[PDB]
Order: C-alpha cells, then structure tokens, then sequence
C-alpha cells in the first residue's frame, strides 16, 4: 500500500531559452 | 600480600602513554582527516542486493593550507554498500573507494558515505514489508474466524505462519541526484602529481 | 616516429574542423541549477555551469519520460563544461530536491555516423591486436 | 616533576569544541568538530592549540536499552599552522559528563506495534464471530530488541577531555619580542 | 598498569594509512571504474534455475578522456 | 632554483592584486554570535570574529533551506577569520542553541573561473605525474 | 509519532548589516 | 592501534584487479 516516492518533477510552465548568449567555446 | 582481591583489583591504575606534537609536510599538496567531500548521487540507491555507488564532486575540494584545488569538480567517485539493513535501521553504511579526478589523477580514499550534514551512512524512505510480514497470520486469522462463524451459523496457524515471515529485513531507497558527503577518513598526499609555479606577470 | 604520431593525432583532436552546433535549447523547472549555455556538436552535448553553481547529476529522459544513466565527461579549462556522450531530444538536471527539464528543440534523428571510431573525424581507430 | 609545562598540556585538561557534524548513531561513523577557544599549556603562557583547529573523531556500537549517551573517542586535532598531535580522548558533554547524548528514539511503534496490531485483529474477529447470532507473543518476542537511536544536532558544544600528556616542545619554540 | 579495562579498550586509537595520488596511464584506452554502460536485455529473465543473461551495447562507450570508442 | 620557484610562489600567493571585494551581507538572529565582519572576494567567503568571540560553526544554505557541511579554513594573524571555500546567497551561523543567518545581498551567480587550480590566479597548478 | 527536532531557526526580523566599519585585511 | 573494530572492518578496502581486452 505504500510505494518508493518519485523525485520531483519539474514544472511545465516557465519555459525560456537557456542560451541567453552564444557560448566562447563555439568561437562566437 | 595479595588478599582484597575485590578493592585491590578496583584499585589498579590505567597508565595511558602521552602524545608528541608532530607537524604536517607539505599543506599545499594535502587532505587531512576530517575533510567534508560534497558530491552528487547518481545512481539510484536500492538495498536489496549489494551493489556499488557512484557520486561526482559538486564543488572544487582545496588543500589544507587552502590555496591549491586538489580534486577539481565533476570527478567520479565510486564506492559500495553491502549486508542490507537491520529492523530498526533507517541509513546503511557507504564506503567510498576511489576518486578519479577529470585530468586522469587517481587516488585511493577508503571513507565512510554521510548526509548531507555528516550524519553517519546514507538513508532514505524505508520500505518495511508490513504486508510480507504480517499479511498471512492476519489472513490465516480472518478465514479461521470466519470459518468459525459459518461453523456457529449452522443453527495455531497464524502463530507458525508468523513465526516464519516476521523477520524481513527493510529496503532503504534512495533516490539519484541527493546530496551526499564524503568525510574523508585518512590523509591524502597530492605531492606526486601536482606542481606550482608562478605565471610571469603581465 | 611515434612522438611525430602523437603529435598529430593531438593536433587533429583540437582542430576540429568541420562541426556544426546546435543552440536551441529551452529549459524549465528549477532554474537555481541551470546552466548558462547549452548546445550539441552532432555527436556529444555540452552543459556550461557557471563558478559559482555546483555542478549538478544530468539524467537521459526517454519518450515514455523514464530517466537513465548517461556517461559524462568534464571538459573545459576551470572543468565548467559537462560533456554526455548523447544527442537526445530531452533532459533532465537533478541536485538534492530539485529538478530542471532541457529541451532539444531543434532534434536530428539522423545525425552524423562514426565511421573512425574516434570523437574526430580526423583520427582513426585501428586495430593493432591482429588475430 | 613535570618537564616544561609551557610546551605542555596535561591531562583532565577540557578542549570546548563545536559539533560540526550532524550525529545519528544507526551506524558507526566518523564525527569532526572544531575548537572555538584558544587551549594555553598548564603554565598557561604559550596558545598551544588554536581557535578553529580541526579535531577528527570516531564512534561504534551503537546504543543499549536504557542507555541515552554514546561513547566518541576524539583521536586527532590538527592546527590552522599544520600541527597535528594524536590525543585519543573521551569525548563529553558541556559540562564533562561522559559520552555524546542527544534526542532518543526508542522505536516504541517498530517495538510494540505488531503485537498491538496482532492483539487488537485478533479481538475484532472474534467479536465478529460472537455477532453472528499465541501469535501476539510470537511477534512481540522477534522486534522486542531493538535497540536505540541517538540524535544529536549539528553546532552544538562538546568537550573533550585530555586523557593522556600532550607535549609540544618538538613544533614551537619561544622568543622575546624587542622592545618598540 | 592495565587498569581500566573497559575504559582502555574504548580509548585504543584507530589509526589508518594515508593514501598517495598517482595518475592514469593512457587514458585514450581506458574505461575507468564507474562507467555505466547502456544495455538492451536479450533474453526474458526468469530466475526459477540458474542461467545465463545476455545483453546487446544500445551505445557507443568512449575512452576516459572520451575521444576514442572503445565498446 | 627550487627555492627561487618557492619564493615565487609565495610572492605571488601574497600579493593578491585584481581582487574584487563584496561587502552587502546581511544579518538576522542571535546576534551575540555574530561576526564583526563578513566579505567574499569573489572565490572564498571570510567572517571575522573579534577576540572574546567563541568560533561557531557556519553551514551552507541551498535554496529550499537546507544546510550542509563547507569546508573552512581558518585564517588570520589571530585565526580571528573563518574562511569558507565557496561564495553563496545565504549562510547559517550556529553555536550551541543560537543560530543566525547570514545574506548575501550582492550574489553573483557567475563568478570568476578557476583557470589555474589554484586560489590565486598568479600561479599555475601543473601535471607534474604525467604518465 | 515522533521525529528528531529541527535545530532553532533563526528570526527573520532583526536583519541588519554584518559590517558596520569596513574590514583592515581589505586595506580600507 | 588496532581499536575502532566495527568502523575498522567496514573501512577495509575492496580492490578489484583491472583487465586488459584481448
């Protein structure tokens, strides 16, 4: 009746690009 | 004489031999005893069979004298558990083995697993099996009571049933990506494979 | 003769001539333990983290939405880049009790094959153990 | 007689330390906590042991029925200047009694709760039985023993008491500053 | 004297060895401890008798350093 | 020669130049344990104490309020400053039963990178095992 | 039906700044 | 010394031989 707990799934909603600049490693 | 036995033998000293100060070598090229070691869990930590960890470093880990990054973050560190859980335990007992550093240093630390706050092993939630234990006396008791009534209606079992599923002992899960810590349990010596030397100003 | 080996093979892993980088990639979640920047040469997927951030455990989400262990390299010259040997669709970043989705917006099935068993397409791998 | 007690530190001497680590007795575990006062020699002249210096120590065995304090053997300090000396002390409590002690818990439920359970399952279906109109001693017997759990918080202080000479004369020597 | 048994006996030290950092050879051809390596079961796994299991590499595992695919 | 790449090291371990200091740090609690003063120079976090002040034991606050173990040095003419190796928004201070919380109101989450190995960026930590 | 207590939590109310001079080991 | 024995014995390292591929 009782099972492991799950880790926490993130939330959906504030979705936003994660490269706000173009990373030095690509020379740019 | 060797009468008194009993207050003569309350009465024998304990000589404990004193301590010299010695001191360390090198503390650029050190870890000492005691160092809390903060890295991620990446597997997921089930208790049923033995089996072996795996954590990486979240933080660069400095030398004692705190000037020269020793382990460099994102190295690997592996480790095991083994012998499951007693009733009543809630955390099991990690031993981290070896640390790979990610520019190929290796090093040999055989250190006890901790929380997060050092407190001793790693724990989790807890399975207990309350069912696998007590589910056959508990139904062997119901069909034995309702037979009873059925029987009445016309106008021990659960104790060897008990006897042999009682001592379960509990899984301890632990979910991938806790934080965990590696107090480091013997002193470590970087001298052989690292070096300083100044950068030319300017 | 061996050392002029060496050096080419050194020199043809950095030049790395020839790549194509893919930069759209959306995150949601916990952004306490995000990374500054995030992108994919074809072949191996890079995480940037920033000094300040520790470096969190990266997981390989599948369609159903299972996580799975995926290898891991860290690159970099302050070791702030988290290399998985894996181009996949979606991500997940866990540290402690919370938790971070990575998105491939811009997803290749196809890919580009490794016919030189190397991370470069300069170098091969040969076999020197004949039998 | 005594040698030279300015590089010296004799027993019964107590060291006020501060409980870095979290401690939980389930299993045997290494604790470390860090003095947060200055330690003099017994002339009390020459700071032998800095503020902020890092004391390793371990514990085992656990805890027995009725027991509320676990034994901490403290077993090495180091100095902020790199000296180490290998005190093995009993570790106490603020005011010098004996062992680590904290929060118990005595697992009551893990204890009792299958004889309760059985107990209590048992009368229900026998009064079922009645209205139509020994299995608890078998589970108490196996969990009875289980022993107890300490808990104690992080930050708090400790003492540790010198069980043993500790002589310094090989790491410091002394001498006069000239005047302005 | 030797007094004291149960109070000496708690107070013997444990003293562990230190351990000394070395490097790793070639890490170009090496697959190091702690590697996780991605299989795909083969067979249906039903553990009545003892047997033999069987998996097929779903990936390429690189080198340590990973620029070499060594599985 | 040695002894010169000694003095070298330790000359440019000692200058500490191109050092940038935050001093916005905020406190709330027991404030009897408190530090006299509390700044980071970007790496590394320094509380300093005054003479009669007992050392207490400071923790690492994440962002869902937990504490964990840092590793400190404890540094100083005095040993009158406890330097932790990490830069982060919040920290716990604790002694006994007093605890007080410390804020960083300047958090930078970027950070300088670690470029050297080591805590000065005059000096370079070099691979001396090769193998 | 009992659990380890949580070490006190500080108050959020007297919250001022750690430094009131500025520190002699920046060198102002 | 030899004390410690619990914690002594969970500490004991495992060392597991390398292989080489053929």
């Amino acid at each position: 009746c009782a099972s492991a707990p799950k880790p926490k799934q993130p939330s959906d909603f504030n979705r936003e690009p994660v490269n706000k600049t173009v990373p030095v490693e690509i020379q740019r | 004489g060797g009468g008194g036995g009993e207050l003569a033998e309350k009465l024998q000293p304990m000589r404990l031999s004193g301590s010299s100060a010695g001191r360390l070598g090198n503390r650029d090229m050190l870890i000492t005893q005691g160092t809390q070691l903060d890295c991620v869990l990446e597997t997921r930590l089930v208790t049923t069979q033995p089996g072996m960890t795996t954590c990486h470093l979240t933080r660069d880990v400095y030398s004692t004298s705190g000037r020269v990054v020793l382990l460099d973050r994102g190295s690997k560190v592996v480790g095991f558990y083994q012998g499951g859980l007693r009733q009543g335990q809630a955390r099991i007992f990690v031993q981290w083995s070896r640390i790979e550093t990610p520019s190929g240093v290796v090093i040999n630390l055989d250190s006890p697993g901790t929380g997060p706050l050092g407190e001793a092993g790693l724990g989790g939630w807890i399975d207990r099996h309350f069912w696998e234990r007590f589910g056959g006396a508990i139904m062997i008791s119901l069909i034995g009571d309702l037979g009873d009534w059925a029987s009445r209606q016309g106008s021990s079992a659960a104790a060897e049933a008990l006897r042999n599923s009682i001592n379960i002992p509990p899984t301890l899960y632990k979910n991938q990506g806790e934080r965990v810590n590696i107090l480091v349990a013997r002193d470590l010596d970087f001298s052989d494979v690292y070096s300083l030397e100044s950068i030319p100003t300017k | 003769r061996e050392a002029n080996a060496r050096a080419a093979v050194e020199a043809a892993f950095e030049q790395r001539v020839g790549a194509y980088y893919n930069l759209k990639y959306m995150m949601s979640g916990d952004k306490d333990i995000a990374p500054v920047n995030a992108w994919d040469d074809g072949r191996f997927t890079y995480f940037k983290f920033s000094a300040n951030a520790d470096l969190p455990s990266i997981y390989f989400v599948d369609a159903e939405g299972n996580e799975s262990l995926v290898p891991r390299t860290t690159v970099g010259s302050s070791n702030n880049i988290i290399a998985v040997h894996k181009v996949n669709p979606k991500w997940m970043i866990r540290l402690g009790n919370r938790a971070l989705a990575i998105f491939n917006e811009a997803y290749d099935p196809n890919g580009v094959p490794n016919d030189t068993g190397t991370a470069s397409p300069a170098v091969r791998r040969v076999n020197k153990g004949g039998n």
